[PDB]
């Protein structure tokens, strides 16, 4: 129901000046409620081991809902908790997620959290992954600039 | 923007530190390709300039040091550390020329123990095999083509070692001068990275003798002069990480000392066994010269000839003292040498031998006093430092325990037989380095190629103690259980690699006996894992289980019972299954498992007869388990559901010639007849021994009655009386197998018995 | 269609034969970009043979018509040097390569 | 005949096994009491709420490993050896 | 020691053997101070599971059996001579019990734990009050004796 609520609140094409669809007293209470919901999910999946494994079912939706203009705060931290506290979802990561992460890094400035997430995305719990490392070294650094 | 700018642009400095962290994480645990890629960006000159510079900030200095460590001196260090617990000595005059070497110059037994790691140590470890980086070489056109991965980029080792030595000298000089400006802004950023670098270089084994002597001198210039100014690191207040680095350094030095000690003991052992062989030859010659005028000639002949060499060696050695008891067939010449060597070895360890601030004048006393001094300081808030400290303290008080742990991993290799040993060790190191990495196509191809290039080694044939030690069978089992289990239906992923593995398992079973038992319990775990997952075709581990118990006569007697229950339950489940792969392969849907049932019957055939006998306990247990479930051995066609065995074999025959139920190399009739032959052979081999034990007990009679009542008469004779093919147009495995008649004869002889009329018929 | 800008000072009238070994002292330089390789940084000349492939064909054909001690700017076209795939993680795809080879072999 | 005319490797291995099954590991050290006495005797080389320097950091470390999460623990031969030494 | 013995549950590995040996070593003679400290710690913490772990550990103890003895006798009968396999076929004939030392150590530790006549540990062991679960070790010990 939380995911459904987030999806229903995220039907806005820009979530900035589309408040006329809902009406008044909604435009001001948009960024704060989005950040509060993201932080609620964040504190929910933080600390628990089984919860991260249970929630690690649809990472594509989280990846797609990452660079949602204002959604830089939060959301990303949820993925970081999932990666740290559940090192088993790191098996179905295709090039689309890496491209989305690189686009987020180039679009939202030089944020250290993005580099931390990319750092945690290669090495697993004592086992290295050749595919993820090779994908990272050719997409994030295909050259320079 | 200038690197040296730390006061401003703090966010940029944090970003660069995290970028270095990402670079180090990418180049972690192998991946020589990204190693070369990073060598393209952060080249050799930049790394050396960042090394030599001292005005750099702390975090960036630590990041650059750890990046250089993880790029250049990482893979070789891991490979050499993975085999630091293995000690192998060859037979060269250099080995005979090295011993404990007491300081006899104005000394003797009551002298120093010598500086550890001064060289002249001999062992068998593979070379690092570096390669210079390059970027003007065109990539091969063929994709991979079983490429042997790559090699880490090479850097000048001597120049790097000299730079590290001068860096540590400058650091200790600055620490002695008590300057208020650290290199990295703190003591940690000044001491930890250089200590980590010098520890990695020391583990590398690049230093010679003068370098190690200088390092030991500058560590503590108080009790290392047997070979106020410049105070050592041991007399300086330092944080926790410096303590960890020094603890690792001391652990490496102690490991080197232990390796030297065990090599010296191996040389002494070779000399002692040579002397013992010479004395035994002389004693045999004198006995041959004078063999008369005696009464215990037969006893002496049985003792020195009709006895295993282990027992003879144990008698001639363990009776040398027996706590001052003698009673040994050896003179009193080598006994004095043995006692002197034992006393010298006990003096070398931490035993006073007399009674059981002060200058230590040694290493063990020095490290013990230093650890006590560190304990006497404030409470340590780092649990890992405390654990390493206590491990180092305990490791330096019980030499007997570490010696007893290290002796099973010691062996002596024949001279001029080191090339094969190096090849085997390099292959094992490659196996481990691919074990620490997740599986995939290229790495499985490399593993298959390596395990196919290890067969022709001329080492695995002999010396079972090499593989009994080390634990490489455990490594193979970990690899295979990683590729097989852990992912439910992921067992079918990556096939065609278990064939070489299973061949290796069977060979390791057939080598020796203790290895046979160990791999027996391990293969029991494997058959459980295969049963939880239905197994696989081809080189099934069930075939390995059948081939492992071909001739033991010891494991089957003490074999468990729940494993048989699991096996028969899996067989019943396969019999009640509909074989989804067979129907998709082009065969009609039949609720029976031909291949699985045949393999299970073949395995059960090899786990009953042992060595031609019949264990009554396992026989009755398997009979009770098999007959407890009526839904077994084909309940719908064997006769349980209301059919007949003769009708079943006639239907199988009618299917066999001109089949129509199936389409395209294994059909149903051959599988049916093979299954029936295997079941009847298993029943015949399960008969309660012979008439020698059936005349005294009633359990054998009851088993015989049940077996006779299970299958009716006038059936085996009718099957035998069925005509065969033309006796020698070409035929293949579709018609009657001549070995079926042998099974019929064996079952008739071992169950029904004999009479006149049936015998003549 | 490869342009060569020979620098006349540096003398040398010994053309490289086919089958022998000669050393180079080049430094890499990407087009409209940065420096990625430098033999001077490693302080070690690169040794390679002539006529046995093992290098870029474009680089070989650019360095063929050169004398001893005569540096130039060998611009390698990307369609034959590294192709549309390129080196995965160092050289971006379809990019020209610029080098300044310096000869110091004593033969 | 089985004694002589044998490769030196079998003799060396057999000697190693026999020396392993010999007067070694016969409790001829008695070093545990000496070490235990030598540790706790150093209470303060140069020193109310301060914890004792020896025999207390080890106990606290073992207790904190006891009170950790993630079900039970294994291996840890250090606690093995130390408990055996004290006993 | 009480925390180490309360961590491992059911498993009879070397962990439990070493903990029980240390408990024998420290409680030999029955010091009143140690018993008082353990009672105070158990009353303060009020942690359940230690009694459950003890009950599970003692429930899986070993007893003599006839089929195992027959198997051991058949193994000791040999019938063939292998490469010094006599000393490795059996662990000096301990295949029948393999747990007598551990069971004796555990029962000795329980005896040393409850040897004082304070009439305090007996009531706690029969029915503990600080926890919401009763174990009643006496009945389980009676079952083991039976």
């Amino acid at each position: 129901l939380v995911l459904n609520c987030i999806d229903r609140l995220n039907v806005y094409t820009t979530a900035a000046h589309f408040a006329e669809y809902a009406g008044e007293e909604a435009a001001e209470s948009w960024k704060e409620i989005v950040n509060l919901l993201s932080e609620l999910l964040a504190s929910l999946i933080r600390g628990n081991r089984a919860n991260c494994a249970l929630f690690s079912t649809n990472l594509d939706w989280v990846v797609s809902k990452l660079d949602r203009l204002e959604a830089s705060s939060g959301i990303l931290e949820v993925l970081y908790c999932v990666l740290i506290e559940s090192p088993e979802v790191l098996n179905i990561i295709q090039e689309n997620h890496i491209k989305s992460i690189i686009s987020l890094l180039d679009k939202h400035g030089r944020n250290h959290k993005v580099l931390d997430v990319l750092c945690s995305l290669c090495v697993c719990n004592g086992v290295a992954v050749r595919s993820n490392q090779d994908l990272i070294t050719e997409n994030l650094l295909p050259g320079r600039e | 923007m200038d690197i040296l700018e730390l006061s401003e642009r703090l966010d940029l400095q944090r970003f660069h530190s995290h970028t270095l962290r990402l670079y180090r994480a990418v180049c972690a645990l192998g991946n020589n390709r990204v190693a070369h890629a990073l060598c393209s960006h952060v080249d050799q000159a930049q790394l050396l300039h960042a090394l030599e510079d001292a005005h750099l900030p702390g975090p960036l200095r630590a990041g650059y040091y750890d990046l250089l460590i993880s790029i250049h001196l990482e893979s070789a260090c891991r490979s050499r550390r993975s085999m630091l617990s293995e000690y192998i000595v060859p037979l060269t005059p250099e080995t005979r020329a090295i011993t404990l070497f007491p300081p006899g110059r104005k000394g003797g037994n009551a002298r120093r123990h010598g500086l550890p790691g001064v060289g002249v140590t001999t062992s068998l470890r593979p070379p690092h095999h570096f390669s210079p980086p390059c970027f003007v070489a065109a990539l091969p056109a063929a994709g991979v083509a079983e490429a042997p991965a790559r090699l880490s980029p090479a850097i000048p080792l001597e120049a790097l070692r000299d730079k590290a030595l001068r860096m540590l000298g400058e650091a200790v000089r600055d620490g002695g001068q008590h300057a208020r400006d650290p290199v990295g802004g703190s003591v940690e950023f000044q001491f930890v990275p250089v200590l980590k670098l010098v520890s990695t270089l020391l583990v590398m084994g690049i230093f010679g003798d003068e370098d190690v002597k200088q390092i030991l001198k500058m560590i503590e210039p108080e009790v290392f002069t047997e070979e106020d100014l410049e105070e050592g690191l041991l007399q300086m207040k330092l944080p926790e990480s410096v303590k960890l680095q020094m603890c690792n350094l001391l652990e490496y030095f102690c490991d080197q000392e232990l390796q030297h000690r065990v090599e010296s003991l191996a040389a002494f052992a070779e000399r002692y066994v040579d002397k013992l062989q010479a004395n035994q030859r002389s004693r045999y010659a004198l006995l041959m010269r004078a063999f008369t005028m005696s009464a215990a000639e037969t006893a002496r002949r049985t003792r020195e000839f009709r006895s295993p060499p282990q027992e003879q060696i144990n008698m001639l050695l363990h009776f040398k003292d027996e706590a001052d008891e003698e009673d040994c067939p050896l003179p009193e010449d080598i006994r004095q040498d043995l006692q002197d060597f034992h006393q010298d070895l006990l003096a070398h360890c931490g035993i006073q031998l007399e009674g059981e601030e002060k200058k230590p004048q040694s290493l063990q006393e020095l490290v013990s006093h230093m650890v006590v001094r560190w304990a006497q300081e404030d409470y340590v808030q780092s649990p890992e430092l405390v654990r390493a400290m206590f491990s180092l303290l305990h490791r330096q008080y019980d030499g007997l325990g570490e010696l007893l742990r290290a002796l099973p991993r010691a062996y002596t290799i024949s001279p001029s037989s080191v090339e094969d040993t190096m090849s085997l060790l390099e292959c094992l190191g490659q196996i481990r380095s691919l074990l620490i990495v997740q599986m995939g196509p290229q790495e499985e191809n490399l593993m298959i190629q390596s395990i196919g290039n290890i067969m022709n080694n001329k080492v695995f044939y002999q010396h079972p103690n090499l593989m009994r030690a080390l634990g490489m069978h455990e490594t193979v089992m970990e690899v295979m259980v990683n590729v097989l289990g852990g992912g439910e239906t992921k067992e079918i992923r990556f096939p065609k690699m278990v064939t070489s593995c299973c061949r290796f398992l069977c060979y390791f079973c057939r080598i020796s006996r203790q290895n046979q038992r160990s791999m027996f319990d391990h293969l029991s775990y494997l058959l459980e894992n295969s049963g939880i997952g239905l197994g696989m075709q081809g080189s099934t581990p069930l075939d390995v289980a059948a081939a492992s118990v071909i001739d033991n006569n010891e494991l089957a007697l003490a074999l468990q019972e729940q494993d048989l229950e699991k096996v028969v339950s899996y067989l019943a489940g396969c019999g009640l299954q509909s074989c989804p792969m067979l129907l998709a392969k082009g065969y009609p849907d039949i609720g029976w498992n031909p291949c699985g049932g045949e393999r299970y019957l073949d395995f059960l055939r090899f786990a009953v007869f042992v060595n031609g006998e019949s264990v009554e306990e396992n026989a009755n247990v398997v009979v009770r388990l098999l007959i407890r479930k009526p839904e077994c051995f084909g309940p719908a066609l064997r006769g349980e559901g209301g059919s007949g065995l003769l009708a079943a074999i006639e239907e199988a025959i009618r299917i066999s010639e001109d089949p129509a139920r199936d389409g395209p190399r294994v059909h149903l009739g051959h599988a049916i007849m093979s299954f029936y032959a295997a079941l009847i052979d298993l029943l015949g081999r399960c008969a309660p021994e012979m008439h020698l034990i059936q005349a005294g007990k009633g359990e054998a009679l009851r088993i015989r009655a049940i077996l006779r009542s299970l299958v009716p008469l006038d059936d085996l004779v009718g099957i035998i009386s069925l005509p065969l093919q033309i006796p020698t147009q070409p035929k293949m495995s579709a018609s009657f197998v001549p070995d079926h008649k042998a099974s019929m004869v064996l079952f008739l002889d071992r169950v029904y018995g004999i009479e006149n009329q049936d015998f003549l018929l | 269609g490869v342009e060569i800008e020979t620098i006349s000072p540096g003398d040398g009238r010994t053309f490289p034969k086919k089958g022998q070994t000669c050393v180079v002292h080049y430094t890499g330089m990407l087009q409209n970009g940065k420096k990625f390789d430098s033999s001077r940084d490693r302080n070690k000349p690169f040794k390679f043979r002539i006529g046995k492939q093992e290098v870029i064909k474009g680089f070989e054909e650019g360095a063929a018509q050169m004398s001893l001690g005569q540096r130039a700017k060998l611009t390698c076209t990307p369609d034959v040097a590294y192709g549309a795939t390129g080196h995965p993680g160092v050289i971006p795809p379809n990019a020209t390569l610029i080098f300044d080879v310096e000869l110091l072999n004593l033969e | 005949t089985p004694l002589y005319n044998l490769p030196t490797h079998r003799a060396c291995n057999m000697f190693l096994e026999s020396y392993k099954a010999a007067w070694i590991l016969t409790e001829d050290h008695s070093f545990e009491d000496r070490m235990i006495d030598d540790l706790s005797k150093a209470g303060e080389q140069e020193e109310e709420e301060k914890k004792p320097d020896p025999l207390h950091q080890l106990v606290l470390h073992f207790s904190r490993t006891a009170l950790t999460e993630k079900s039970k623990l294994d291996e840890d031969y250090l606690y093995m050896a130390y408990a055996d030494i004290m006993a | 020691v009480l925390q180490m013995i309360s961590a491992c549950k059911g498993e009879t590995g070397a962990m439990v053997s070493s903990t029980l040996k240390l408990g024998i070593s420290i409680l030999n003679g029955g010091n009143a101070e140690v018993q008082q400290k353990m009672l105070d710690y158990l009353k303060d913490k009020k942690e359940v599971g230690f009694f459950q772990s003890i009950q599970a550990l003692m429930q899986t103890c070993s007893v003599l059996d006839l089929n195992a003895f027959e198997r051991q006798n058949k193994a000791e009968g040999l019938g063939m001579v292998n490469e010094d396999g006599t000393v490795i076929n059996r662990q000096n004939g301990e295949k029948v019990m393999a747990d007598d030392e551990f069971t004796q150590d555990l029962f000795r530790f329980l005896q040393l734990l409850c040897e004082g006549h304070n009439n305090d540990f007996q009531n706690y062991l029969r029915t503990q009050t600080g926890n919401t679960t009763t174990i009643n070790i006496i009945i389980c010990t009676v079952d083991y004796l039976l």
